[PDB]
């Protein structure tokens, strides 16, 4: 029964990822006065399956300068970690109930950068090395504030448990008291997922394809599957932290339906943002995070230590 | 024929359909012909609705569209990026220059047709071919891929 | 008589070309007031 | 006359009002929101995409497409092997040979157009004194081999017999501009 | 046991896709195909030569700032203390000195990348 539950998490999440590739291409198309896919299946709903089958039927690259162990490992690690991020998510009940589920997310997400670093290094080509070193800079930029932003929010939660966030927001979205942190959190998740305007580790106008430039066929598909799975994950996380879906102990599915709607909306704004802005320069992302977010994040952390003490609003331990 | 041959034939259709439906050309354009290629991607024709997406990496590309004049100085580089496309790969020669040298056929510096450098699947005439004429050639490549019988031929070996 | 492609008699209607971006949005005070009111209410 | 595109440097003092408006713009990303508004407004616009090949892009009678060799209403060839088209062809894409036909007529025995040399410029059809060589309206004749685009006289006359109904109507629509 | 089980399945699924991707397709290995990509021309050197890091000082500052947040992550347990004034002063002092450290590095141009 636990194995059936693994299937009813992984398989729907992988289908949701596949169709986000379709939704992105149609939303971007319509914002560009185009249609996007509308031939391969009705309204393009078989286009993801065609791209998947094409890639896995394609010859995978075995470049000569490549260090092959890390070359294979990196895309394998990418999809593993992307899927693993979902197991503690409470929708409203998680597959794996973790006491420190938020810290699990940070550690797992932080290991995810090494798939980019090792693939770019292992490929042993100049454009892939450029992409890897941009990932180093990207993590230094946003990881400095992402955990402090989370810290301040969880001083109203009272724990690192994701399921507790549901109870914390029983009467109100955490957006309302924490909207300045929610704004900074939202920009951080864009950078954390290497999404536009911070799509720098791939950045195709500059590095051709950056970290994955030497990758073909099915190994290339794993990086793509991992990226689209993470976009859904980070927005679902944003939904549970700041937009507390309505919870009733006798109507759990109401939470799931409301969660999906808000998560779908937050994923749409990711595609909307990509269609709207130019790219940052990767030194400018570092200055955005370290000279704007970090001062305010530190001040707000101090404010959110101060708040529960002077309002006598310390949340319960349990 | 047999049920094993019927099954093989239906599998050929399935793999053929997948490659038809997800043709990713290289971001690769040489001269004025590339401008009409941009117009095929532009909203009126929107090549992406057929499943056609530019990717800059040859490792992630299926089609090379030789969209413009091929000079002697450029020829080795074009051959290099063709060789670095994983198979199965296709070439579309677009416009008179790529087709056979065109207006510059008699120049000391020009390759008289890219089919002296790479194999070509479709020749699209015009100088430049219209965005629509290029789209027609892309749809002719798809129908060519629809005719591939690689699994049937493997079975009969 | 000679028939060519000519403008209509009187000419064509005037054509806009200068930049035209609307001015829109709330004052700085109203935005900060709404944002601070959301915070104080949430804190409460 | 000239204008400045980025000389708005009449530096002035700042009130609390304008300083707060500047503060709100920076801290609340207001101009970035206007960008999202624009792309949102396109989302709800009808796309400009046509349903090719069931729909087509508009063209005009002057369109320069695939070449053809025409006839008189009797069926006699119009071309009388003057070689004006060959002389003017900026690509030397035309190759012509001629001799007296069995009835003594001045007619070609070779009329080749290398469609992979041709630049589709229409100079041949301007130069022809008898409206024999024309660029027709067809633009969908992509091939799978290079050799299929080396048109000889038989091919070019078949294009004329294939497309004359449309070619005649396009000439009737434009010849008074020529 | 359950967390081990699902992560192994995640590993198992990823490795199966890799095996399929490497053994299903038709291959055709030759030297020009497998040479490193560089926009159609050959590389002039190894990609393994030194690549200068212009943000190296920000990078090692990040090492110290990452241990600062490690000192902050017990705060949810620390706010449960009876000694609220002590905890509050310690947290306020910790955040303030980290801000002063950032402020100093900022004014020393330590966040500017080297040229
Ligand atoms: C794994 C995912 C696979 C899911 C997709 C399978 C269906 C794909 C074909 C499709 O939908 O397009 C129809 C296509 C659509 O037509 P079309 O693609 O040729 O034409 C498109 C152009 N317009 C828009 C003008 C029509 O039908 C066909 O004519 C092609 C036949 C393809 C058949 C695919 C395989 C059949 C199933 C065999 C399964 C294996 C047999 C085992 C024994
Ligand atoms: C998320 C997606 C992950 C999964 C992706 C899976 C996608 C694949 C979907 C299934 C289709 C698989 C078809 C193989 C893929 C194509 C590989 C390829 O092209 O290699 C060509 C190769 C080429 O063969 P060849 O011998 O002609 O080539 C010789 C050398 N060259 C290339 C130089 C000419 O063909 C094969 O090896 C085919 C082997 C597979 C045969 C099909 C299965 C056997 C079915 C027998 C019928 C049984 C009947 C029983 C009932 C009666
Ligand atoms: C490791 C096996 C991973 C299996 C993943 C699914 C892919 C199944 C189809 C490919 C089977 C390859 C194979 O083992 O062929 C026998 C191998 C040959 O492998 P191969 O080199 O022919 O693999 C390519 C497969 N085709 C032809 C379809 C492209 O022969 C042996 O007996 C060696 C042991
Ligand atoms: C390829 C590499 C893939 C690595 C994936 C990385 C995932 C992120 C790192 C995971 C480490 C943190 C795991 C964790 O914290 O779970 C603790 C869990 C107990 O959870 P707890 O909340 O403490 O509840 C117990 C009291 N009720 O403890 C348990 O339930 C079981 C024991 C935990 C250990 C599981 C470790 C993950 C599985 C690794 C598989 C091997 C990977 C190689
Ligand atoms: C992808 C799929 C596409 C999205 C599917 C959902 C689309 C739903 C469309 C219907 C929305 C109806 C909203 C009312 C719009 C008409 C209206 O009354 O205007 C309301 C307001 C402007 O009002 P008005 O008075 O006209 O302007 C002057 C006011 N100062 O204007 C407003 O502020 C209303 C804002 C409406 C926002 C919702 C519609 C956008 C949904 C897409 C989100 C982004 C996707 C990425
Ligand atoms: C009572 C106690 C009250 C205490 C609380 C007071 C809180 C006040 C509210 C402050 C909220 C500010 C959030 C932080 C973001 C920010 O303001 O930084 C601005 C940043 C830099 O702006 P810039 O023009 O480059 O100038 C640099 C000097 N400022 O520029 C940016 O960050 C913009 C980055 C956006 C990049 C595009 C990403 C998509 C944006 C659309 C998101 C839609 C959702
Ligand atoms: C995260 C949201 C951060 C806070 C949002 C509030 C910002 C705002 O009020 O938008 C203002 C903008 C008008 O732009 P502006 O002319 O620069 O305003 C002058 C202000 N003194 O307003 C507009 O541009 C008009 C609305 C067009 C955009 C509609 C879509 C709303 C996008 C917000 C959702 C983000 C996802
Ligand atoms: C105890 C020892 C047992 C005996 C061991 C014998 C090992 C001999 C292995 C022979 C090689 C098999 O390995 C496989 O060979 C094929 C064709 O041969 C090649 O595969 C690929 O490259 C060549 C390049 O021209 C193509 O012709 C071929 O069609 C393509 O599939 C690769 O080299 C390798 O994928
Ligand atoms: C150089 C670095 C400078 C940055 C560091 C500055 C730190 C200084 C902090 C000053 C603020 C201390 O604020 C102090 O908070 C405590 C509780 O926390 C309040 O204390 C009050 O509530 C507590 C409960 O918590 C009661 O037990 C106590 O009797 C009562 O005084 C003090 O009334 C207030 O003065
Ligand atoms: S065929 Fe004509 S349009 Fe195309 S590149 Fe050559 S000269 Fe330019
Ligand atoms: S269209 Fe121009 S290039 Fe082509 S055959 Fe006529 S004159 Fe020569
Ligand atoms: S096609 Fe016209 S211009 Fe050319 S040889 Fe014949 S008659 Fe002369």
């Amino acid at each position: 029964m636990f194995f059936i539950n693994i299937l009813t998490l992984l398989v729907p999440i992988l289908i949701a990822m596949a169709f986000l590739t379709l939704v992105e291409r149609k939303i971007l198309g319509y914002m560009q006065l185009r249609k996007g896919p509308n031939i391969v299946g009705p309204y393009g709903i078989l286009q993801p399956f065609a791209d998947a089958m094409k890639l896995f039927m394609k010859e995978p690259m075995r470049p000569l300068t490549t260090s092959m162990s890390l070359f294979i490992i990196a895309p394998t690690l990418s999809l593993t970690l992307a899927l693993s991020l979902w197991v503690p998510l409470p929708m409203p009940h998680p597959l794996i109930n973790l006491n420190l589920g938020i810290l699990f997310i940070l550690a797992t997400s932080s290991l995810s950068v090494y798939s980019i670093l090792w693939s770019g290094w292992a490929s042993n080509s100049k454009y892939s090395l450029f992409g890897a070193l941009r990932a180093v800079a990207q993590t230094i930029s946003y990881e400095v504030t992402m955990a402090i932003i989370l810290l301040s929010v969880l001083l109203m939660n009272g724990s690192y448990s994701l399921q507790t966030l549901i109870t914390t927001q029983e009467h109100m979205w955490l957006l309302l008291p924490a909207w300045p942190m929610a704004m900074m959190w939202f920009i951080s998740t864009l950078a954390e997922t290497n999404r536009a305007p911070f799509d720098l580790t791939e950045g195709e106008s500059e590095l051709v394809s950056g970290f994955n430039v030497e990758y073909a066929a099915g190994p290339f598909a794993l990086f793509f599957m991992a990226e689209y799975t993470n976009i859904i994950l980070m927005n679902a996380l944003t939904t549970i932290i700041f937009l507390g879906p309505l919870y009733y102990i006798n109507l759990p599915e109401l939470y799931s339906t409301n969660f999906m709607m808000e998560a779908l909306l937050l994923s749409s704004t990711f595609l909307w943002i990509r269609a709207s802005y130019p790219r940052f320069r990767y030194d400018q992302l570092m200055h955005l995070l370290w000279k704007n977010f970090l001062p305010l994040t530190l001040a707000l952390c101090m404010w959110h230590i101060s708040l529960p003490i002077f309002t006598a609003g310390v949340p319960p331990y349990m | 024929r047999s049920r094993a041959e019927y099954v093989v034939t239906k599998l050929d259709d399935l793999i053929n359909w997948a490659r038809r439906s997800s043709l990713w050309p290289m971001t690769f354009g040489l001269a004025c012909c590339a401008v009409e290629m941009m117009h095929m991607a532009a909203p009126r024709y929107d090549m992406d609705r057929f499943g056609v997406v530019f990717r800059a990496s040859p490792r992630q590309a299926d089609v090379m569209i030789v969209a413009g004049t091929l000079t002697n100085k450029m020829a080795p580089a074009l051959r290099k990026v063709y060789d670095q496309m994983p198979e199965p790969r296709y070439v579309v020669s677009m416009g008179s220059c790529a087709n056979g040298g065109g207006y510059y056929h008699y120049s000391y510096s020009v390759v008289r047709g890219c089919d002296r450098i790479v194999p070509v699947d479709i020749y699209v005439p015009g100088c430049p071919p219209t965005a629509e004429a290029l789209l027609y050639g892309i749809l002719q490549l798809q129908r060519k891929i629809k005719r591939e019988q690689k699994l049937k031929i493997w079975y009969r070996r | 008589k000679v028939k060519q492609d000519m403008p209509p008699p009187g000419g064509y209607g005037p054509i806009d070309y200068k930049r035209n971006l609307p001015r829109r949005g709330l004052s700085g005070y109203s935005m900060f007031a709404v944002g601070i009111g959301a915070l104080i209410f949430g804190y409460w | 006359t000239y204008k400045y595109v980025n000389k708005k440097e009449q530096e002035s003092e700042v009130d609390m009002k304008s300083a707060t408006d500047n503060a709100a713009r920076i801290l609340m990303w207001t101009e970035l929101i206007r960008g999202l508004g624009m792309t949102l407004s396109y989302l709800f616009r009808e796309p400009a995409t046509i349903n090719y090949p069931f729909e087509k892009g508009p063209l005009s009678p002057r369109f320069r497409g695939e070449h053809a060799l025409r006839r008189y209403p009797s069926g006699e060839e119009r071309c009388i092997a003057c070689k004006l088209c060959e002389a003017i062809c900026p690509a030397q894409a035309i190759t012509i040979e001629a001799e007296p036909r069995a009835d003594g007529s001045r007619r070609t025995t070779r009329y080749d157009i290398d469609m992979t040399k041709c630049i589709y410029c229409g100079f041949c059809q301007e130069a022809c004194p008898v409206d024999a060589i024309v660029e027709g309206p067809n633009f969908e004749f992509s091939t799978e081999t290079h050799e299929e685009l080396l048109y000889n006289k038989e091919k070019l006359l078949n294009n004329g017999d294939k497309w004359e109904a449309e070619i005649a109507a396009n000439i009737q629509a434009d010849y008074l501009y020529r | 046991m359950n967390l081990y089980t699902v992560i192994f399945i995640n590993i198992l699924l990823s490795l199966t896709l890799i095996l399929v991707a490497f053994w299903l397709p038709q291959m055709n290995l030759y030297s020009e195909k497998a040479n490193p990509y560089e926009c159609g021309f050959d590389p002039t050197s190894s990609a393994r030569l030194p690549f200068s890091m212009k943000f190296f000082l920000v990078a090692i500052t990040f090492l110290l700032f990452d241990l600062e947040i490690a000192l902050l992550l017990p705060l949810p347990w620390a706010i449960q203390t009876i000694k609220t004034s002590t905890m509050m002063i310690m947290a306020f002092i910790l955040v303030t000195i980290l801000s002063l450290g950032l402020a100093y590095e900022w004014t020393q141009k330590g966040l500017e990348w080297t040229e």
